[PDB]
């Protein structure tokens, strides 16, 4: 008997905390100036779709709230471009130029590198492809600050 | 420890380099794709 | 079915999960349809399937029987092709 | 038996032309050299006929006979 | 030659499997209406049997069992999108990655169903993605009174559970704005 009550109260506590987080996110997302708070980054050098812009705003909102999230957009909707826009926005406005790691399938590694170069040529892209000797050669002197902005690896 | 102005100045150089690299890649890929679609013979 | 539990799960996942379906986002998309077609077994397939189902209960595990039955449903030639007959 | 049968031009070449007058076949998926053991049902009369009116040599004399 | 050795008729291939019969009927009707069909199967030996059956029926086809080189995968994709003679492109569901853009086709036939409905959805999305201008039809072949009915049952159960869990919730900015 007590097991059911304990499990129910524990789940209720978790649900309460999650509800508080959801309310905080709802309050943050409802701030007024269609009314997208986050503008396009000048370094984006591209035109995003309305839903892509909404996704960018959601990503910035999750960053500001310091919460991790899942982007479950169905295939082909442009998750890569949304992420690139997020990185460009954070780097330009928030000053988050820091080294970011993007883990992708090896087949998608070239495509992601291409997309990064197409949208944001400003970012210092590091690609971790190659044999151990080449990887070590590229790693040589990577502890220095402002050596690479984005690293791609499988 | 770099400032926003330094980041923009470096970004100009990196953008030029990345655009040149992208142009080279796109040219090579377009040429390779055209050569794959090609089919020729001898008279 | 207890819809409250499902709503609880949705609320739990709500602050972290963002979903977008092509139907509600990209309207300019052609429709899709799904069809289910039933087929009957041939004499060879029927004999092989019945033999494997009989061998199931007696050393091969349920996974082995499962895979053999899937192969039988695919094509009986996956076990042995029909012989090419020639004189002795 | 030394019996050579041509089954067709390989399927991989079926797109080169639009009218070739050929019957295409996919590539064999086993080994190049195979050994299969089979059971042959024969009678004594069949052996007698095969050894009395031979046609297994594939030579000109067998055809002539 | 005919008196020296006898080979089984290629017609016997279709006669020993009901699936091949129905697939022949469906493929011929699909070609008559003027469509292009992608056939997905989980076994490469089945892909071999399908090669034999399609060649016996005379349907021009391409094959990708994941063993082809990546540049050769891209070449085969571009050829299928450019060449209209290739009626079908037999494929392995688990292969191809996400770089394949087979929007030239308009019909997909699953010879057998995967236990993971996400895989079948990915195979469908291989053709149903953005930039395709024709209605897409999915055909699934199932053997009666066999394990395939259980496979379909489990796949549908997983689809319903996914609908309840993710599709049940709005999980969109519209809920926050509303
Ligand atoms: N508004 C847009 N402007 C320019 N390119 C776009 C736009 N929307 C989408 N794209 C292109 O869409 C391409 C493919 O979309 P992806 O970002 O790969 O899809 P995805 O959500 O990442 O899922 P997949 O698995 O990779 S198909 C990108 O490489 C972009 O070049």
């Amino acid at each position: 008997e007590k097991r059911k009550k304990a499990l129910d109260l524990h789940l209720d506590f978790i649900v309460g905390q999650t509800e508080k987080y959801s309310d905080l996110l709802s309050q943050s997302l409802n701030q007024p100036l269609t009314q997208v708070k986050t503008p396009i980054p000048l370094l984006l050098r591209g035109q995003l779709r309305e839903y892509q812009h909404i996704g960018l705003d959601w990503l910035v909102t999750m960053y500001e709230k310091k919460l991790n999230g899942i982007l479950a957009d169905e295939m082909g909707l442009g998750k890569t471009i949304q992420t690139i826009s997020l990185l460009a926005h954070l780097a330009c406005e928030k000053g988050n130029w820091g080294p970011h790691l993007i883990i992708v399938p090896t087949s998608v590694m070239l495509n992601w590198e291409m997309e990064l170069k197409r949208w944001c040529p400003s970012f210092k892209i590091l690609t971790y492809y190659g044999a151990q000797k080449e990887r070590k050669l590229k790693r040589q002197g990577w502890t220095k600050p402002n050596a690479f902005h984005v690293c791609i690896t499988s | 420890p770099l400032t926003q102005e330094e980041l923009l100045r470096e970004a100009k150089i990196t953008e030029e380099l990345n655009l040149r690299s992208l142009e080279t890649y796109e040219r090579l890929e377009a040429d390779k794709k055209k050569q794959v679609h090609k089919k020729r013979k001898c008279p | 079915y207890n819809e409250g539990l499902v709503k609880r799960l949705h609320k739990v996942l709500r602050p972290f999960l963002l979903r977008r379906v092509k139907v509600d986002v990209e309207k300019q998309m052609p429709k899709k349809y799904e069809h289910v077609i039933r087929c009957r077994l041939s004499k060879r397939q029927r004999c092989l399937y019945d033999d494997f189902m009989a061998q199931t209960t007696t050393f091969m595990s349920v996974i082995n029987i499962l895979m053999q039955l899937r192969k039988v449903c695919n094509h009986p030639n996956l076990f042995d092709p029909r012989p090419v007959t020639s004189p002795f | 038996s030394g019996a050579v049968k041509r089954q067709g031009r390989c399927d991989t070449y079926a797109t080169e032309f639009d009218l070739e007058a050929e019957e295409y076949v996919p590539l064999p998926k086993g080994d190049v050299h195979k050994k299969k053991e089979i059971i042959q049902d024969v009678t004594l009369h069949d052996l007698d006929v095969a050894n009395a009116r031979p046609q297994g040599g594939q030579d000109i004399l067998s055809m002539m006979g | 030659c005919n008196m020296r050795t006898q080979f089984p008729d290629l017609r016997l291939i279709q006669y020993d499997c009901g699936k091949l019969q129905t697939l022949a009927v469906l493929l011929r009707q699909l070609k008559a209406e003027g469509h292009r069909v992608l056939i997905f199967t989980q076994m490469t030996r089945m892909l071999d049997v399908l090669e034999q059956f399609l060649t016996y029926h005379g349907h021009l086809y391409l094959r990708l069992d994941g063993s082809t080189r990546v540049e050769q995968r891209q070449a085969l994709m571009e050829r299928f999108n450019a060449d209209k003679r290739i009626f079908c492109f037999i494929l392995s569901t688990r292969s191809g990655g996400v770089g394949v853009n087979l929007t030239g086709a308009d019909t997909v036939v699953f010879y057998d169903s995967d236990w993971n409905p996400t895989m079948d959805a990915q195979a469908q999305d291989r053709c149903h993605r953005i930039g395709q201008t024709r209605d897409v039809h999915i055909y699934r072949l199932i053997s009666e009174r066999t394990v395939e009915e259980n496979i379909l049952k489990k796949a549908n159960q997983k689809r319903m559970l996914g609908d309840m869990a993710i599709e049940g919730g709005n999980f969109t900015t519209a809920y926050f704005k509303q």
